[PDB]
């Protein structure tokens, strides 16, 4: 695995991408946050000049500038140590390459969809040589109440506030999906504390960082009492947490549901929408990783409809424990 | 997503572009009959086919075609054809999936004994390719991202049990499979068996994966590449309509028939959520009527999602179903999807079919959160008051998929959350 923590109030990032509503989504969710200074320090777009953009800080009009080349940017803002790549498919797989020469970058978000695996297990083994921790492709990013958002993550202030999203509380979660995260945001703030980080590994057969990847960090961050995983049939990803729990590294109490249990029951293959999200192996079905998560002591419902049940029961016991 | 291809489209793609010292015997002599061949045409543009005895299979993405009974193996034309006669056009199930048997191979027979059969496969990982290799347990070598197989590698590592004498082609020509593996973009190259003989090397059997998704990379070596259904679907056109609307995108357009006739229809946000719907929906017993798979999400526009449901609402007024039909028209709590700008161009196709809809007996169930939903909420209630089809619409404060309990008559509809 690799690093513990990736964002904090003081998180800086690079958008590579003429996204603006992304960008103002985030200074919103930075200015509720009651976060000092925006999280977007600068954007890279090679298709237009060197410029400003404007942006609200609260009532404020704000600049922010927008490079053609990212070694400007990356020299002009030494304190930003993430990159969000919003680049098409085509050059995805350049741009993150390109991101990588910068030792300053620490986290990377990759929101495409579309990109080849073997380009992505390229940008996986590069990331690996520098400690890199690569979100995505295929993911909408991920959202640290209190401190960051990664691009679209969570929408605007009306989800941000209806959802507590503004300040910490003590579940974490990792899930493919970004819709279903969103998903989750709502459901846990509604039967909990709230949530403390959630991580979208996107859709795709190689994500660039792993359930496990992000559980670990969850079961090494103190302020995380509780973990979500929202699985999902095809690959042999939650295992890994089975074992996890087999050797006592996981100790905290995981909840886990993964989707896909129709696959079960249909005659032929079939292709979900995630590019991973589909079963080569009986091991790789969502009934088959449910059931093992269960017999290695996860929390798994007897279904989604279930799931917000199942974690306020988790959440209440940690409570009368003193855990939270 | 990986794409499995047909044995001929495999063949094709090695004969083309696989680049080794070894000799490949029969290059391109291979023959496709279906129910609609006619066999005189098909001697004319294969007159090898008397030339010596055949071997027939299908070709139709079913593996294990051997243990399966279907190989037709050292037979003249007039026994293909026999082997055929109740075979073409016959309907098989393999494992559970059932479909007909329409697309056979023809390819010549190759004289060979068991010592000169062989196995190779490669096959992808996130670490990177495996490659396994059995003389007939196999041997197996991982290949790294970034590492080479050159032919001493593959002596080396894979064929410490091979005969001598077959070493350096066998090294030869897995090498050059390795790097058209590559090249092509293959996530899965399995050929059970190769045969080498004193007179070179034949590929007897293959099957195969291609990332579908560096199209734009290998489109020039690929050509108009097929990626045929699972054995046990068929392919429509409306799946082809949606996918290029897909291509055209950033934004993610989904659709797999899984029974025309059924009467649930989704129509759901997400790769996430349009699993969880399906998950419910078969819960609670409704496999058999549940009509397709698919997803919009990423932003699409009004008007991209028009041309999506459209398609739907089409497909699902065909035919009459005794029961009526359910439409769920779900999703989570979206992040930056319009919720407003897609339930628009959902409403306008109701709109548009609104005749058919009523004439088929549908009902509607809506359950959506996410930029605009109070608005894309409004005017799916107010369609369905203007054109008198039942819809029942939710918000963020209903469960998300508490629509189906609903639909599937399991749980009341609960008019004190309408909206919200
Ligand atoms: O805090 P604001 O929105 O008045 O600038
Ligand atoms: O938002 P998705 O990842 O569920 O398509
Ligand atoms: O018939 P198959 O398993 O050798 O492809
Ligand atoms: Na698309
Ligand atoms: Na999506």
């Amino acid at each position: 695995s690799k690093s513990t923590t990736l964002f904090s109030r003081h998180t800086k990032a690079i958008v590579w991408g003429m996204q603006t509503r992304a960008v103002q989504g985030m200074l919103d969710f930075d200015y509720v946050c009651s976060r000092d200074e925006p999280s977007v320090a600068a954007m890279v777009y090679p298709f237009t000049g060197d410029h400003k953009q404007k942006f609200y800080w609260g009532h404020k009009e704000i600049l922010i500038p927008v490079f053609k080349n990212m070694a400007d940017a990356m020299r002009k803002h030494p304190e930003v140590d993430v990159l969000i790549n919003f680049a098409s498919l085509r050059s995805a797989y350049d741009s993150t390459m390109e991101t990588m020469n910068y030792a300053q970058i620490r986290t990377i978000a990759i929101i495409a969809e579309g990109i080849p695996e073997a380009l992505t297990r390229k940008l996986i083994k590069k990331a690996d040589q520098k400690g890199v921790t690569i979100i995505g492709p295929a993911t909408v990013g991920g959202i640290k109440p209190g401190c960051f958002k990664i691009g679209n993550t969570g929408g605007m202030l009306d989800n941000i506030l209806a959802s507590k999203l503004y300040r910490p509380g003590s579940v974490a979660y990792v899930s493919r999906s970004g819709g279903m995260s969103n998903e989750l945001n709502n459901i846990i703030s509604r039967t909990t504390d709230g949530v403390y980080e959630g991580v979208a590994i996107g859709g795709d057969r190689y994500p660039g960082s792993t359930f496990m990847d992000h559980v670990l960090r969850y079961q090494d961050t103190p302020g995380v009492k509780m973990i979500v995983v929202l699985g999902e049939i095809g690959g042999t990803e939650e295992y890994k947490i089975c074992r996890g729990i087999k050797e006592g590294r996981l100790t905290k109490p995981i909840v886990c549901w993964c989707i896909g249990t129709c696959a079960t029951m249909f005659s032929s293959e079939v292709q979900f929408g995630h590019a991973g999200a589909c079963a080569n192996q009986a091991s790789e079905t969502a009934v088959a990783k449910n059931q093992a998560l269960k017999e290695a002591g996860v929390f798994v419902p007897r279904s989604f409809d279930e799931l917000g049940e199942i974690i306020q029961s988790v959440y209440e016991d940690l409570v009368a424990n003193g855990v939270i | 997503s990986a794409k499995a291809i047909s044995e001929q489209t495999g063949k094709e793609l090695l004969y083309k572009f696989i680049c080794t010292t070894s000799a490949i015997q029969n290059r391109f002599k291979y023959a496709r009959v279906t129910p609609d061949t006619d066999w005189a045409r098909l001697l004319q543009d294969h007159p090898w086919l008397l030339s010596q005895n055949l071997v027939v299979k299908p070709d139709q993405l079913i593996k294990r075609r051997g243990k399966l009974g279907l190989v037709g193996v050292n037979l003249t034309l007039d026994g293909v054809k026999s082997w055929l006669k109740p075979r073409l056009g016959q309907e098989a199930t393999v494992g559970k999936a059932t479909g007909f048997l329409k697309n056979f191979l023809i390819e010549p027979f190759v004289p060979h004994s068991q010592a000169e059969e062989f196995y190779v496969c490669i096959y992808a990982t996130r670490e990177g390719d495996y490659v396994l290799f059995h003389h007939e347990k196999a041997q197996k070598l991982l290949v790294g991202v970034d590492e080479k197989l050159n032919p001493e590698d593959i002596k080396k590592h894979l064929l410490v049990h091979a005969p001598e004498d077959k070493k350096e082609i066998l090294a030869s020509f897995i090498s050059g499979l390795f790097n058209f593996y590559e090249d092509l973009y293959f996530t899965y190259l399995e050929i059970n068996p190769l045969v080498v003989t004193k007179d070179g090397v034949y590929v007897l059997d293959l099957a195969a994966k291609v990332d579908a998704t560096a199209d734009y990379i290998c489109k020039v070596k690929w050509g108009d590449i097929e990626f045929p259904p699972p054995f046990g679907r068929e392919a429509y056109p409306e799946e082809a309509y949606i996918a290029d609307l897909d291509a055209k995108s950033g934004a993610s357009l989904k659709l797999t028939l899984l029974n025309p006739k059924g009467r649930i229809w989704t129509m759901v946000a997400g790769g996430g959520a349009s699993v969880v719907y399906s998950d419910t929906i078969c819960d609670l017993g409704g496999v058999n009527e549940l009509a397709n798979y698919g997803e919009y999400s990423g932003a699409p526009s009004e008007q991209q999602t028009y041309d999506y449901a459209k398609t739907i609402l089409s497909l699902m007024t065909r035919e009459k179903h005794p029961d009526g039909k359910i439409l769920i028209i779900g999703g989570s709590i979206a992040n930056f999807t319009n919720v407003a700008a897609t339930f628009k161009g959902i409403v306008r196709a109701i709109r548009d079919y609104q005749g058919p809809l009523k004439e088929h007996e549908v009902t509607i169930f809506v359950r959506r959160g996410g930029p605009n939903y109070q608005e894309g909420l409004r005017v799916m209630g107010e369609v369905g008051k203007t054109t008198g089809i039942p819809i029942h619409v939710f918000g963020t404060e209903t469960h998300m998929t508490a629509i189906v309990g609903m639909a599937l008559g399991h749980r009341p509809i609960p008019e004190n959350l309408y909206f919200q």
